[PDB]
């Protein structure tokens, strides 16, 4: 009955969704063709002779990265209507993806999400993965959340974005895509988690020792966050944290629903069996102000609530000591209207080794998703870039040509400006 | 000119193989303490 529907939009959403759907598929043991040689029900249906099919909807407007899915090893596991494509792409243009070329693929996406939700005996939430900073992830993705909220209401819409990183962005027009996609991420989103790419580069280059990581290695650690976040959905443990438990303990006020990630038993061979990885060691590295997966250092912020999801052979009393030693550390400060600020979950299933991967055998893990006033800087960083570019109206002739007026830019900077204002009033 | 043949295997194609299932067969076998046999040996037969 526990059932989460993943909706991966954008080129980046397809690729992070690839690394996700193997901690979902063959961690449950199902072969590439789709046969185990009912824990699979969290992510899979079942169609007779042991065929479990992913509960995913792949969306893109360029038919070239989803075509790699249709031609790769895993072409007979996906149904050949769950990999919805288009004829031409969106080209970092929020107005094209939302107003012009979005309204011919959105009618197919809502059909597949309908057929995958009436096959549901109780839908836990829509885990939609996107990349803020592009065209179809910021465009079509924004329209998808607006359509999903009107029809499929009252059940959660946990969104893990790929918010544009501060320095490294590999684009020029991404401030227009980020600020004008803030409206969907602020109203039509129940849980939003900021997850950039520089911080994954830093984790890979410091803990994991891969000094030359590719996007495929970035999709690794994003996927390990997702599997640990839905770990208690499918496997037993001392304490379970489903997606309703997750949002009710981490969202103080309805507008504030933005969080940070850290999954830091990041070890690799030479740095794996030398280090005793106890519950205290992994919890301290999770709260460490460099393994945050957003370049969002919380030493200048106030913690609000935490969601440490211990996963493996973790003893509950060791969780109790690890929470206590975080509380006594002074630089990890908490806001005053929150004496109890942790939601500890424990899974029994250990994390999984990677053959040809980057991690190794680890018996325990932590994945804490935390809300803080420190997340007010990931939006004020891009406030500087939007203000500079919109001063003399650069790149505006694109965005206005296909169907939005220039006042969309001003109201989205207003939506951003009313956004950071609500953080320092909550913190103070 | 030759064609550089495409070597490549994604994350989703590389980094997990089907693990062996965990070996679990252990109940909690509790030896019952036998009921301690009762002589709070009563009044009538006790004194008269
Ligand atoms: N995690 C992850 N991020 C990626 C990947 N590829 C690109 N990105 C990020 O995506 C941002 C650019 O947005 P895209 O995802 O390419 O845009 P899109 O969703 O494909 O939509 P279009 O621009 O219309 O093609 C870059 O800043 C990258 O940081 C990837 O494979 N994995
Ligand atoms: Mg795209």
């Amino acid at each position: 009955m526990r059932e989460v529907i993943s909706i991966h939009v954008g080129q980046a959403g397809i690729q992070i969704g690839n690394a996700c759907w193997e901690l979902f598929c063959l961690e449950h043991g199902i072969q590439p063709d789709g046969q185990m040689p009912d824990a699979f029900n969290t992510f899979f249906s079942e169609t007779g002779a042991g065929k479990h099919v992913p509960r995913c909807v792949f969306l893109d407007l360029e038919p070239t990265v989803v075509d790699e899915v249709r031609t790769g090893t895993y072409r007979h596991l996906f149904h050949p209507e769950q990999l919805i494509s288009g004829k031409e792409d969106a080209a970092n243009n929020f107005a094209r993806g939302h107003y012009t070329i979005g309204k011919e693929i959105v009618d197919l996406s809502l059909d597949r999400i309908r057929k995958l939700a009436d096959n549901c005996t109780g839908l836990q939430g829509f885990l939609m993965f996107n990349a803020v900073g592009g065209g179809t992830g910021s465009g079509l993705g924004c329209l998808l959340l607006e359509r999903l909220s009107v029809d499929y209401g009252k059940k959660s819409k946990l969104n893990f974005c790929s918010w544009p990183s501060p320095q490294v962005s590999t684009a020029v027009v991404e401030p227009y895509n980020s600020v004008l996609s803030t409206h969907s991420l602020l109203e039509h989103t129940d849980v939003a988690v900021m997850l950039d790419n520089e911080a994954i580069y830093d984790i890979c280059r410091r803990n994991l020792d891969i000094e030359r990581p590719t996007y495929t290695n970035l999709n690794r650690l994003i996927a390990q966050v997702i599997s640990s976040l839905t770990a208690s959905l499918r496997f037993d443990g001392a304490l379970n944290v489903d997606v309703t438990e997750f949002q009710t303990n981490l969202v103080p006020y309805p507008r504030i629903h933005f969080m940070l990630s850290s999954y830091a038993p990041i070890i690799s061979a030479e740095k794996a069996y030398h280090e005793q990885l106890s519950v205290a060691e992994i919890t301290n590295s999770a709260f460490e102000p460099a393994s945050m997966m957003a370049k969002c250092d919380p030493r200048h912020g106030k913690y609000m609530a935490c969601c440490l999801m211990y996963r493996g052979d973790v003893v509950p009393k060791d969780v109790n000591a690890a929470v206590a030693t975080i509380k006594t550390k002074r630089t990890i400060q908490f806001v005053d209207w929150c004496p109890t600020g942790f939601k500890c979950g424990i899974n029994y299933q250990p994390p999984t080794v990677v053959p040809g991967g980057d991690l190794a055998k680890v018996m325990r893990a932590v994945c804490m998703i935390s809300n803080s006033t420190a997340i007010a800087e990931v939006f004020s960083r891009m406030d500087h870039k939007f203000d500079l570019m919109y001063a003399k109206r650069a790149f505006v002739h694109w965005y206005v040509g296909e169907g939005m007026e220039e006042g969309e830019f001003s109201e989205a900077r207003e939506d951003l400006a009313a956004l950071e204002k609500d953080y320092e009033e909550v913190g103070i | 000119p030759p064609t550089l043949p495409f070597h490549g295997e994604s994350a989703y194609r590389t980094d997990y193989v089907p693990k062996p299932l965990p070996e679990v067969a252990k109940p909690v076998e509790v030896k019952l303490p036998p009921t301690l046999p009762f002589n709070a040996q009563s009044c009538y037969r006790s004194e008269y």
